[PDB]
């Protein structure tokens, strides 16, 4: 029922990758909220559970198949299908709870990890940071094979955790900002697989603050600077949106705009 | 909705000193990064000083070995020592903790605590 997309590490190209990110985009959100020039996804308050998700159907090179469900008004990864068993991030509360019974209803074998899935939890599983762990084509591919096979005892939950990870980012996080998005891109066109810099891990931290300043931003100038990382890490604050305009491409709901 | 109290603000003079600290409404190791920031006369709100759930630490510009930025999970705070004050840290003071909820690292603040320099 709900909205599939396809993406397979199987022969990935710079072409597939850019017009599998930009299909996730288009079904996160209809594009009607923009503010200052930049998409607001879903607001999850009152939003029909029949608009509530999309499912990325990933392959890979083993032809082995599992689709991750994402949450459209946080493009986060919420759970996932392998085969005849599913299991989801513990949910933070109720209403949540009550939404994530309505994916994988056929699956056979339901499972609801005990652990929620941020990244300060799936670190802490995995015994790796972000920034120690390699994205990239080939770390999809393995982490698409680690995720299938959880469910007869071939995973081990730190590597479950690290999988986690690497769909989350190079799902997610490219969703979520077009910068993301062109480092994965990078790492595809040359073959590479290599962890996040600085650059990335702190955009990745700042999704929630950004799209808050944004939002809340006086007419685009934020009450606040946000400081941000260079590649090298050294550290700029930013004062506005504009700036950002080609850096973020989804926001949280924050707010209401005005008229 | 986290809560976070801060204590410590005062009136001191040059070379002085002062001890700020944040206490949370839960557990601050909920929480992937506790802060410091301040606002000085003029200024916007700026970094002092993070922590992060590992002990890794970073400070603004020219306050590493002058302010010192520490955690306390027997008290459950996180605090800034400030030595050899000058009028230039004079500021409105707060606590910061970055908790990640439903994907999203959420910000909480103090308060303020005010830090007067005078000579
Ligand atoms: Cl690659
Ligand atoms: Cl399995
Ligand atoms: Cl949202």
């Amino acid at each position: 029922q709900y909205p599939i997309i396809n993406f397979t590490t199987a022969g990935a190209t710079v072409q597939s990758y850019t017009n599998f990110i930009r299909a996730v985009r288009g079904r996160l959100t209809t594009g009607a909220d923009v503010r200052h020039e930049i998409p607001v996804l879903p607001n999850r308050v009152g939003l029909p559970i029949n608009q509530r998700f999309i499912l990325v159907e990933l392959s890979n090179h083993a032809e082995l198949s599992v689709t991750l469900a994402l949450d459209v008004t946080n493009a986060y990864v919420v759970g996932y299908r392998a085969g005849n068993s599913a299991y989801f991030f513990h949910p933070d509360n109720q209403e949540d709870a009550e939404a994530i019974t309505h994916l994988f209803t056929d699956v056979q074998n339901r499972y609801t990890f005990a652990f929620g899935g941020n990244y300060d939890r799936l670190e802490q599983l995995a015994g790796n940071l972000r920034e120690n762990i390699e994205l990239g084509n080939g770390p999809l591919e393995e982490a698409i094979s680690a995720l299938y096979y959880y469910s007869t005892g071939g995973t081990q939950l730190p590597t479950l955790a690290r999988s986690f990870i690497i769909c989350i980012q190079m799902i997610s996080e490219a969703a979520r900002f077009q910068y993301i998005e062109g480092e994965m891109r990078t790492r595809i066109r040359y073959n590479r697989r290599s962890a996040p810099d600085p650059s990335v891990i702190t955009l990745e931290n700042s999704w929630g603050r950004l799209s808050t300043a944004i939002q809340e931003s006086n007419q685009g100038a934020f009450a606040s600077p946000i400081q941000l990382q260079r590649r090298n890490g050294s550290k700029f604050s930013v004062y506005d949106v504009s700036i950002l305009i080609p850096i973020i491409a989804l926001m949280v709901y924050r707010c209401a705009p005005p008229p | 909705q986290v809560q976070l109290a801060e204590t410590g603000g005062g009136l001191v003079q040059p070379g002085g000193a002062r001890t700020l600290s944040c206490a949370a409404s839960e557990s601050i190791s909920s929480f992937y990064f506790m802060g410091w920031y301040r606002q000085a006369p003029g200024k916007p709100r700026e970094l002092v000083a993070e922590i992060s759930n590992y002990g890794r630490t970073d400070y603004g510009d020219s306050l590493k070995g002058r302010f010192t930025i520490s955690r306390d999970n027997a008290a459950n705070t996180v605090n800034l020592q400030m030595n050899n004050l000058a009028p230039e840290d004079t500021a409105l003071y707060y606590c910061n903790a970055r908790k990640w909820e439903r994907s999203v690292l959420e910000d909480y603040w103090g308060q303020g605590t005010q830090v007067t320099v005078s000579s």
